């Protein structure tokens, strides 16, 4: 029907990868084994969306898991919710990419892609009528960032018409860990702002600001945020596999969301974010949960709206719930700011509802933010680009398999293309 | 930060402004009303016809 | 032998016949799988004791209808009835229109087909639907025009949900909205609309109920519908039949458009204490509030009025709050109306559904105004789309699924001689 | 009947709390242990 | 030492991680009604909002 | 089809119809539900409550009454009292705020949003109408929205009604003891706003019942409750010539032409005669002149005002029970021909005399008696401009210092309105002094 292939790119695309189908599954009941040990009905109409049914009454999940060093493999497969791919599926070469760029785009990657393409054309082919693929990935190493931008526009090669949507985590400089981080990511964004056409903005320094005010968590490991990370992913295609009292697919959140093809860079968050001390206190109503989604502390890109104006807002209620109160709430939100959100869109909200709760939830939220103060996260990693570049810092790791110093200026100012259209419209 | 506390006064007035003319125009409204009812009285006089 | 084939297109469409078929299947005494432990007018009948609907479900995105599939009423329906897609419209009218529905189109049409062969004196069709997606703007335009050259001068009745001034869910809304008005201007015989805001206002006030569902909105435009085709079931004092709507209310080809609104919504909790008599509901009518879509009556004048009596009601009670309504002289009648109204009047009270919320009255009207109010409406919905058109918002999807820059403009300006229009029958 | 179905998941909701509750000081214990 | 009086603080650090509470939200709260039913519903500045109750002789519009 | 509809506002409005309403509900048969019971719902002979009472189609009867106030407490224990089911639910107006025992924040500030809300449920009631006798305001001279509200109700009733009765009660505050400090600036405030918007008002001291209390129904610490059932009674026996038929029939529209000699001297004071415990009146006989006898007396009035430092203008008696009109009569000639009981000499004729079938009702719990017949006196005597020479002085000892003033200029009042609403009562403490005076 409307089926989705999921992919996922290098270390850190894994660890969300893993969390994710630790999260879809249990929203699924399903045992790591892959039979059914549920209690509704319901809980297995749409199970066909990501999943594939084997021999036996088994479900394997359309997804391969691709990395440049096998011992990442290792760390998926015995983990607890790991055993459950086909084992056919871990596509990896042997000889690492190690945060280069044209490793995993030219000369390392590029040795693997034809491989890689055989497994996805052929989970896509069992599916009857695709909608799309994902991709999970960041944006500050090679082994997933330049893989990353490889294996979309191959992918747009062959399935242009079918929607396609990747998740990308940003990488900030406030929270950093390589230094040639600006020579990654800038220049990545030239086949992001291109061939997926619907990518989100994650960055890490946000969500640990996330962290240490509404959580208010002391020691933030790892699977915590990505937790947090999948627990949104899930959200924006929960309408696709549930029935809704007023219900958007994925392919329905393009056409209204996007004003211009070239302006697709979100801002997810998560709505009824509380610590476990204030939670018994905290009331659970519609319009004390609009009061947490339009925060400047509960968005997980670190890029702050009211330094912008907001172009589009999309919010995917879950739950038993009401619906003048989704409504009417957010005309009140609207009416009473009116100059963050801007003129010539006489209605900035789009909104959706489905009918199930994340597991153990009454009710929650997913906001989606599309805001015109993104461009400060542009501005503020392509002058970090200016300075390692004019005296040359770094350039020789990356050109000893060959791109001359303008293809960087090519992809500077194809980026900031960018940097300005958000100006253009403010 | 100045420049937006100019405009949060303006508003203040012209906010002032248009609920002073509210003011009067409730007045004059209610004693249109009072002075134009006052010879005869309304459908008894379609009745009495 | 008034028969009507139903189609129900949209998830508006789909989600308001589910309650319109509970009220009909309760209306007779048809227990809801099918059996029976004047119902021609609506159910062909097999002679195992069967009772099938007349009626096509269609939507192209699959949960919606297979929820009504699945549902209490899969034995309802012969089960090729519920027409179905693989790929979702996605709000885009081109989609719906050029792409998508020109693989649905023809299994809809022939069972259409199907079902004006099993019927014998035929009346016409009732398409449910919206303003504002895709499905609800492109299919239901093939599907209108397609129905008017094939079937003749048979009477194509839509059903409009309206997009209100400050409600919305989507941010296109205006841009399928113009364009369905354009290209639905000419071969549905009449559209009747309601506005989701007002009937919010209304479950707000009248019925004393906080935070309505979609469940509270279609029970009410239920009522509605049944209390527009009662005549055809059950017969009256002065009954109407379906054909004398196009006749009676609307006077050029392009105002095919009137309001409606259904006077004793009330609960239970008051209506206990309250008497409605027949000139207390046809007064109350006529308020600001307790009209059904939102346009500011005061600033327009009446054209013409069909009221429609359900109940115990004698007729002189109608004649003489008639002109006690008249004489007001701040309703505005139409100087070159002199007649004003038009009304029928039927026995059978209004019914009652389980799970319900209003009270059963014994007599209530359902009155199917024409104003000249709704130029504001259509003044705000072609402002929007002039605000998004002005610099060439959301237009690139539907240019690359189906449609050039000028036609989004042809069909401005043949919605702008609208407005023209009744400037036109106003002065 | 809803007003029982509320109650009934509010209960529900408060042992889940608890339950989180003990796991975080059998943690927090287990840290101490690794003291 | 018979009787021990210890200053706590695990409350203190608990609550005071993070900074303490600092509102960022865009402007959200509802203009309340006057007259107290379900119904009813009359602000200052928009009056006349309220359900006509029904009258035998004349409509509301004309009253 | 005769007609009242008894629109009550305050708080000591609602606390006066919680005991006037449960008298009608006990003269006619009805229950608390409003369903009339088995006996006579089959006749259905008798078509008295159409006065007071309407009638659904379904067989419920819902009064014609309408509860204003600003404060929400008193309204919502009627919500959940014995009477839950009785009263239409639109018909019992409630605000949030209340009115704090200004004048001004009850006819400018607050006012405003319920000025146009209750006009609507009074046009429902008045609607239903073939012929209206008159309405029933039942104030308070106390405090913000019985006397602020209630001018309000005045300047816009009689622009949208006009010549039609209505009738006005009202408790006067005492001579000594009473309950604010800022009062005196209510009551000379809420009368210049009804000299000229009210057909009649009747004057009550809760002082004086306080006195009649402790004296004849031989009870100690009365509560607020027993003040509601001698008030509730006079308002039963006004309107009873309604309902009930007569020998000789007396209407409202007959008083308001019939007590006020000059179109500002609408201020009568009435009194009940015969209030008696029910272990006195197994000792005292009750005729029909004795209790004839027995209103113009120092002490069972109900304004602390002694009447023989002023002459009587006129009298309306009004009498129910069993009487014959011989016996009247007889009495009425005692009470002109007697020295002390002075009559202004330019009215030879003097009284108004009416007469009704039906004798007075017992509430359980009532104190007062099932007594045979009872009566009703109604005076507007000189007398009372002795009541104005206490209140409007001491209006003049706290507005000489300008105490208390600044919450009302601030409040949405000019400061000019109480310059001219003293010189307003500077005529009316003269315009008794000359139609007192003997004639030249
Ligand atoms: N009365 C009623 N209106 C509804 C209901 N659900 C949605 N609507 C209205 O329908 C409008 C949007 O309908 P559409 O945009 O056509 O969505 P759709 O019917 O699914 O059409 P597609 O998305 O193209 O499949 C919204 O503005 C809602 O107000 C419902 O259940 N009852
Ligand atoms: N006779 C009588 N007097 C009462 C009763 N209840 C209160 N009072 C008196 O009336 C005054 C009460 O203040 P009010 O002005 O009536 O209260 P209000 O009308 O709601 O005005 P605000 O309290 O300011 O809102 C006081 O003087 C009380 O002595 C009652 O039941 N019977
Ligand atoms: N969500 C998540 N992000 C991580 C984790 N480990 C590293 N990162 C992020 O990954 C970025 C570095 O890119 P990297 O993971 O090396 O890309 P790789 O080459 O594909 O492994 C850093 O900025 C981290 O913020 C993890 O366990 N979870
Ligand atoms: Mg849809
Ligand atoms: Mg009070």
């Amino acid at each position: 029907m409307r089926e989705i292939v999921h992919l996922q790119a290098g270390q850190c695309g894994n660890q969300i990868g893993a969390k994710f189908w630790e999260v879809i599954s249990d929203e699924h009941g399903i045992d790591p084994t892959g039979t059914y040990h549920g209690d509704s009905d319901l809980q297995l109409e749409r199970i066909n969306v990501y999943y594939n049914e084997a021999t036996g009454g088994k479900y394997v999940p359309r997804a391969v898991l691709v990395d440049l060093e096998p011992g990442t493999m290792d760390s998926v497969r015995s983990g607890p919710f790991g055993q459950i791919f086909r084992p056919d599926n871990f596509v990896f070469g042997q000889s690492g990419a190690g945060n280069n760029w044209a490793k995993g785009h030219y000369t390392e990657g590029a040795e693997l892609v034809d491989s890689v393409l055989d497994v996805v054309r052929k989970e896509a082919e069992s599916c009857d009528c695709l909608q799309g693929f994902q991709l999970t990935h960041s944006l500050g190493g090679g082994t997933g960032s330049g893989m990353g931008t490889l294996l979309i526009s191959k992918i747009r090669e062959e399935y242009p018409d079918r929607i396609m949507n990747t998740f990308s985590v940003v990488p900030s400089p406030k929270v950093s860990d390589t230094v040639v981080e600006p020579y990654n990511a800038t220049l990545s964004v030239h086949q992001l702002v291109e061939n997926t056409d619907e990518t989100y903005c994650i960055d890490n320094e946000a969500l640990y600001d996330i962290c240490f005010r509404t959580l208010k968590l002391t020691t933030p490991t790892y699977g915590d945020l990505n937790h947090l990370v999948s627990a949104t992913m899930s959200g924006v295609t929960t309408c696709l596999r549930f029935p809704g009292q007023l219900n958007a697919d994925l392919r329905k959140l393009a056409v209204n969301m996007v004003p211009f093809p070239r302006l697709h860079f979100f801002m997810p968050g998560f709505a009824p974010l509380t610590s476990r001390g204030s939670q018994q206190y905290r009331a659970l109503t519609v319009p004390e949960l609009t009061q947490q989604m339009f925060d400047a502390k509960n968005m997980m890109a670190a890029c702050d709206p009211r330094h912008g104006r907001y172009l589009t807002v999309a919010a995917v209620f879950r739950g038993r719930m009401s619906m003048k109160e989704v409504d009417e709430q957010m005309l009140n939100v609207q009416n009473k700011n009116s100059s963050y959100f801007v003129e010539w869109i006489p209605n900035n909200v789009k909104t959706a509802v489905c009918d199930i709760p994340p597991r153990g939830l009454k009710m929650s939220a997913t906001f989606i933010g599309n805001s015109t103060a993104i461009q400060e996260l542009f501005k503020r990693i392509s002058e970090q680009f200016t300075a390692m570049f004019r005296r040359k810092a770094f350039l020789h790791w990356y050109t000893g398999e060959g791109m001359d110093e303008m293809e960087f200026t090519e992809a500077e100012s194809n980026m900031n293309d960018l940097v300005s259209e958000y100006q253009q419209y403010q | 930060q100045v420049r937006v506390q100019a405009e949060v006064k303006e508003l203040q007035a012209q906010n002032q402004a248009l609920d002073r003319e509210i003011q009067e125009w409730e007045s004059r409204n209610s004693a249109h009303s009072k002075n134009a009812r006052s010879p005869g009285c309304v459908q008894h006089d379609k009745v009495k016809s | 032998m008034r028969e009507c084939i139903s189609v129900h297109v949209g998830q508006a469409g789909v989600q308001i016949g589910n309650a319109c078929w509970e009220l009909y299947c309760l209306e007779h005494g048809i227990q809801p799988d099918g059996q029976m432990p004047s119902f021609n007018t609506f159910f062909s009948e097999t002679g195992a004791g069967k009772h099938v609907p007349r009626a096509v479900f269609v939507d192209l995105e699959p949960t919606v209808i297979d929820e009504v599939r699945t549902g209490t009423y899969r034995q309802l329906f012969h089960p090729e009835q519920l027409i179905t897609g693989k790929e979702d419209a996605a709000n885009n009218y081109a989609r719906g229109h050029y792409t998508i529905g020109k693989e649905l189109i023809d299994l809809v049409l022939d069972r259409i087909r199907k079902l004006a062969d099993q019927c014998t004196g035929l009346q016409g069709f009732l398409i449910f639907h919206s303003f504002g997606g895709g499905t609800g703007s492109g299919f239901t335009s093939l599907l209108m025009e397609r129905l008017s050259v094939d079937y003749g001068k048979k009477s194509k009745l839509e059903f409009s949900i309206y997009p209100a001034p400050q409600v919305s869910t989507a941010v296109v809304e205006p841009y399928n909205s113009i364009l369905t008005t354009h290209t639905t201007l000419e071969h549905s015989d009449c559209a009747f609309m309601v506005d989701n805001e007002a009937i919010y206002d209304i479950c707000r006030r009248n019925l004393d109920i906080e935070r309505p569902t979609y469940t509270n909105l279609n029970r009410l435009i239920g009522q509605i519908v049944s209390s527009i085709t009662a005549s055809l079931r059950f017969d009256g004092a002065l009954n109407v039949d379906l054909t004398e709507f196009q006749t009676n209310l609307v006077p050029y080809p392009r105002i095919h458009f009137p309001l409606a609104t259904y006077a004793p919504v009330i609960s239970a909790e008051k209506a206990y204490h309250e008497q409605l008599s027949v000139a207390e509901i046809t007064n109350a009518c006529f308020e600001p509030a307790n009209q059904m879509v939102k346009c500011d009556p005061r600033h327009g004048k009446y054209m013409a009025c069909c009221l429609l009596y359900r109940g115990d009601v004698v007729p002189k009670d109608v004649n003489a709050a008639i002109a006690t309504i008249k004489t007001k002289r701040t309703i505005q009648f139409v100087d070159w109306c002199p007649t004003g109204f038009k009304v029928g009047i039927n026995y059978q009270p209004p019914t009652v559904v389980p799970g319900g919320d209003l009270a059963k009255v014994q007599r209530a009207v359902c009155m199917l105004s024409n104003t000249t109010a709704i130029a504001e409406a259509w003044a705000r919905l072609d402002h929007k789309f002039d605000l998004m058109y002005a610099k060439r918002a959301f237009v690139h999807w539907y240019v690359g699924e189906g449609m050039e820059e000028g036609e989004f403009s042809e069909a401005r300006e043949d919605m702008a001689a609208l407005e023209k229009d009744y400037e036109e029958v106003g002065m | 009947e809803q007003m029982k179905r509320d109650a009934e998941i509010a209960r529900t909701m408060m042992e889940e709390h608890e339950r989180l509750i003990k796991e975080e000081s059998a943690a927090e214990d287990k840290r101490n242990q690794a003291k | 030492p018979k009787v021990f009086y210890p200053n706590s603080y695990k409350f203190s650090r608990q609550v005071a991680v993070g900074g303490m509470f600092q509102n960022n939200t865009l402007n959200v709260y509802m203009e309340k009604s006057i007259v107290t039913g379900p119904d009813n519903y009359i602000t200052s500045y928009d009056r006349l909002n309220f359900h006509p109750s029904y009258r035998v002789c004349r409509p509301s519009i004309c009253d």
